RNA sequence: GGGAUCGAAGAUGAUCAGAUACCGUCGUAGUCUUAACCAUAAACUAUGCCGACUAGGGAUCGGGUGGUGUUUUUUUAAUGACCCACUCGGCACCUUACGAGAAAUCAAAGUCUUUGGGUUCUGGGGGGAGUAUGGUCGCAAGGCUGAAACUUAAAGGAAUUGAC
């Protein structure tokens, strides 16, 4: 069970994360860019990181995985203020013009004593 | 103590109408029998929204009573209250919370979750029912917006809505925002209607 | 069946103040409910009140303004001498500075501290504080 | 109403409840019936005399182990054997 | 240094509030001890009951120390907390801050007269816990405190100085003694006599007052 | 309560309540004690002008200080046509 | 009188393991009625009876009042049967707790130290003991009533944890 241990999964996640176009699916080039881009003090742990940095550059080739990118949160706050119909569902041109309601909120109105537009549309049970 | 100025609107009457916020619940508790108007023939009762209107402004009153306007906190678990307290609080000026609701947050001084209200607004009391418990304990006012059979318990000054329909909801916390605004003086013409749409705080899903 | 009607009174008087309510309704009435209610009411644990007539015996609806702590009857109606209020007043009020032991002289019912200084006696029916 | 009569006319059942009720203690029932002056053996009396008959080895076994000292005794005012233990002596030296 | 962080807290550390008259006049949670320490410096505390417990957590048979404390002033303010703590001094301690937290005043009055200070009670009272009942009736002036001494004691830390006491149930398990003597004494503020019948209105809290003030940042 | 000089002698007056005129004690928590905002003749809330009311835990536990502020805001003239006194 | 089923006793074949005791087949009394006797149960809802007050909610059972309800259309109706709304009177349910309790729990086991609506019965640590004796009822079996001597520091009720 090779399980990569936290500093390697951590550090080439980071590489990736930040560093994402740089790394290429050779590990020849990656090492390469380990050893020039992160002060690793050993050449095993870099190996380590470099050739995690390898398996991750072909996993995410694929589809994007969890990482860190701060590119799609300030679209989600634009997506709140996206979708904002110009007609809205109360707005009276749905309905051309009248608000279709039944015979008894007709008489919440008129006890109101407001004059608005209303379509007595009858219910029974 | 309130002007003509205060009354019900007929702009107002026919988004409240088209919102179908008159159709109450079908059983009625014993606590809100006053707020019916009538019970149709099918079952379905009906809100006196003038009422209605009226207990918005008192609402409006007391969420302008409290000073900063931070210790105000708007609370859902509901899924079309979340949108609709996100843009209140968005254009209020008051605290959120979306969603799950932290155990705690009113007690318990160390945590990060912990906060210090002076006015709870809730918008399902049945289902936001542990906010409810927690204010109870920390002497918090809670505004709710209670449907026909929505328990009363530990609440102040509540709003008869349908919580059933989001339209109803989120134009609900449209009038609340902007009666509130009105009052407070960012919107000092009583005349102009509030610019942003009631679509703002109705909830979407693509 | 129903053999005290002061007694059923109070009862729902006080439960109508433990609940926090406003008013009661009182089914029957007495002429010693009456005076009662008029000694509560010269002191004050209650506002006004209302005899109605269906000409059978009278319903009351009493208003409660938050006064009252606890009223009670003494059902055994005893006998009691002159210092025999200082015992009853040891046993059932508060404290020495308030509350009403009433009794039933032959010169009307009223509270102890009437009957102290009337200087009469009689026998008793409750306790207001 | 508590179970119990009320009525203002009502202090003979009071009464006979309590003088019913009294035979349940352990005091009473003993003082008003002449126990101790019929079988207790001092005869309802704080000391009494008596003839030593026999010294005795009685054991006690459990959870203490121990050779109680006693003396069978003839009291002189009935007629009456009773054991009695006697403290503090060892020996019993004082005693034949 | 102590850094509050509630927003009472930081009312009191800003010396905006004098007495706990304001905190007990709005029911407020409390829920820092520095409060009540700042508040009352003559509050004079005095363990009840100390006694060893003996745990069995997962396979571990320890000892653990049970502490019933109460803290008291000479006037009319006192606390109970009870307190279970691995060591002794540490159940003595978080027992200190439990008494701190549920600090009750008292309304001591008279008996008879109104001569002088009251030194009595102003009514009759009682509490309850488990079946421990405790029974509290007020006594003239220089009668001493008729009561078992752990009841006694929490009566001297309230500056009451007459009182008869009676119980019922059994009192041989202190902790509801205290406990249900601590609520006969809570409940002094809790009985409406005629001479509080005179309406008074609301006042404002600090919290709106000084809103401005002892706010998060 | 006061002393034969005429001064009083209680630690602090209890705020009583308005629901039930009963007594809020120093540590009723589910009590509640409410603002509602003066307005100006445009309708904007006066900064520091309150109506207070004081709702107990009692009253407010039991299911019922809506119902009981809709009295005292209409009996105040904060509301119209909401609580009626006949039911 | 009846006697089909099953079946206290009895008469019997047993056996194989310490898998516990065995079991199995026949079977009188009885089980079913008539004329009488007896009067006991965990005869429990382990909760006396009468009466008032105090939260909701939705199902049912019996009765009744309404509906320009519905359906079976007989032409319209009227029956009935459901649905809706209300009202009594039940048997039960489900929440809570305001309140109670030691707790389980309780809309009564609430309105009780802030102790009183009326009234009947019962109990006073455990055994000895529902035993002895007497009275009474019964053909009998038994029932009701009912001790003391002596002996003893617990016997208990509810809830809680994890170690063979």
């Amino acid at each position: 069970g090779r399980v990569r241990t936290k500093t390697v999964k951590r550090a080439s996640k980071a590489l990736i994360e930040r560093y994402y176009p740089k790394l290429t699916l050779d590990f020849q080039t990656n090492k390469r860019l380990c050893d020039e881009i992160a002060t690793i003090q050993s050449k095993r742990l870099r190996n380590k990181i470099a050739g995690y940095t390898t398996h991750l550059m072909k996993r995410i080739q694929k589809g994007p995985v969890r990482g860190i990118s701060f590119k799609l949160q300030e679209e989600e706050r634009e997506r709140k203020d996206q979708y904002v119909p110009e007609v809205s569902a109360l707005d009276l041109s749905r309905s051309n013009g009248v608000l279709n309601v039944d015979n008894q909120t007709s008489d919440l109105v008129k006890s109101l004593g407001l004059k608005l537009p209303l379509s007595v549309i009858n219910v029974s049970a | 103590s309130l002007p003509a100025t205060f009354d019900l609107t007929p702009e107002d009457a026919q988004l409240l109408l088209a919102a179908n916020t008159h159709l109450g619940a079908r059983n009625v508790q014993v606590h809100q029998e006053p707020y019916v108007f009538n019970a149709r023939p099918d079952g379905v009762h009906v809100i006196n929204v003038g009422k209605t209107w009226e207990k918005l402004v008192l609402a409006a009153r007391i969420i302008a009573a409290i000073p900063n306007p931070e210790d105000v906190v708007a609370i859902s678990s509901r899924t079309f209250g979340q949108r609709a307290v996100l843009k209140f609080a968005a254009h209020t000026g008051a605290t959120p919370i979306a969603g799950r609701f932290t155990p705690g947050s009113f007690t318990n001084y160390i945590t990060r979750s912990f906060k210090e209200p002076r006015l709870v607004i809730v918008t399902d009391p049945r289902s936001d029912a542990q906010a409810i418990k927690e204010a109870s304990y920390v002497n918090i006012p809670v505004i709710a917006l209670t449907d026909l059979d929505s328990p009363s318990e530990f609440v102040d000054v509540a709003i008869p809505c349908n919580n059933r329909g989001k339209h109803s909801i989120g134009l609900i916390w449209y009038l609340l925002a902007r009666e509130v605004l009105r009052l407070r003086g960012a919107l000092v013409d009583r005349t102009q209607p509030w610019s942003i749409m009631p679509d703002l705080y109705f909830y979407r899903f693509p | 069946t129903r053999s005290s009607v002061l007694a059923d009174a109070l009862n729902a008087i006080n439960n109508a103040e433990k609940t926090g309510k406003r008013q009661v309704l009182i089914r029957p009435s007495s002429k010693v409910i009456i005076k009662f209610l008029q000694v509560m009411q010269k002191h004050g644990y209650i506002g006004e009140f209302e005899y109605i007539d269906d000409h059978r015996s009278g319903k009351i609806v009493v208003q409660l303004n938050g006064r009252l702590n606890k009223c009670g009857v003494i059902s055994p109606r005893f006998n009691v001498k002159i210092g025999d209020i200082e015992k009853w007043t040891a046993n059932l009020l508060p404290a020495r500075q308030f509350g009403y032991v009433i009794l039933t002289t032959s010169a009307g019912i009223m509270d102890h501290e009437e009957a102290r200084r009337k200087h009469v006696s009689g026998k008793i029916l409750g306790f207001v504080y | 109403g508590k179970g119990k009569p009320r009525g203002l006319n009502s202090a003979r059942k009071l009464r006979v409840h309590r003088r019913n009720n009294r035979w349940a203690e352990n005091n009473y029932k003993k003082r008003l019936l002449g126990t101790a002056f019929k079988s207790s053996p001092f005869g309802g009396s704080s000391h009494a005399k008596g003839i030593v008959l026999e010294k005795l080895g009685i054991e006690s076994k459990q959870p203490n182990s121990a050779i109680r000292k006693c003396v069978r005794v003839q009291l002189i005012k009935n007629g009456k054997k009773v054991t009695a233990f006697v403290p503090n002596d060892g020996c019993l030296n004082f005693v034949d | 240094g102590w850094v509050p962080v509630t927003k009472l807290g930081r009312l009191v550390k800003a010396g905006k509030i004098t007495t706990i008259e304001e905190i007990f006049l709005h029911s407020l949670p409390v829920k820092e001890f520095q409060i009540i320490d700042t508040l009352l410096p003559g509050l004079q505390d005095e363990v009840m009951n100390i006694k060893p417990v003996q745990k069995q957590t997962r396979a571990g048979q320890r000892t653990r120390f049970k502490a019933v404390v109460v803290v008291g002033d000479s006037n009319g303010h006192v606390g109970l907390g009870i307190k279970t703590a691995k060591e002794v001094a540490g159940a003595i301690r978080a027992g200190i801050i439990i008494a701190k937290l549920s600090v009750i005043p008292i309304r001591r009055g008279y008996w008879g007269t109104n001569l002088g200070q009251p030194h009595s009670l102003a009514t009759k009272t009682t509490g309850k816990c488990g079946s421990v009942t405790v029974r509290l009736i007020p006594a003239p002036r220089g009668s001493g405190i008729v009561a078992s001494p752990a009841v006694k004691k929490l009566l001297q830390l309230a500056g009451v100085e007459d009182v008869y006491t009676q119980s019922n149930g059994k009192t041989r398990t202190l902790e509801n003694t205290l406990k249900a003597a601590f609520v006969a004494i809570g409940n002094t503020y809790g009985f409406l006599t005629p001479n509080l019948w005179a309406e008074q209105p609301l006042p404002v809290s600090p919290l709106d007052i000084y809103s401005d003030e002892a706010s998060a940042q | 309560m006061e002393n034969d000089k005429g001064q009083l002698v209680e630690l602090y007056v209890p705020r009583k309540c308005s629901a039930t005129n009963r007594i809020i004690k120093a540590d009723d928590h589910a009590s509640v004690q409410i603002n509602v905002a003066k307005v100006d003749e445009e309708g904007r809330a006066i900064p520091g002008e309150y109506v207070t009311y004081a709702l107990s835990g009692y009253v407010r536990s039991r299911g019922e200080s809506d119902d009981s502020l809709n009295r005292l805001a209409q009996n105040d003239g904060l509301l119209k046509n909401v609580w009626s006194y006949s039911r």
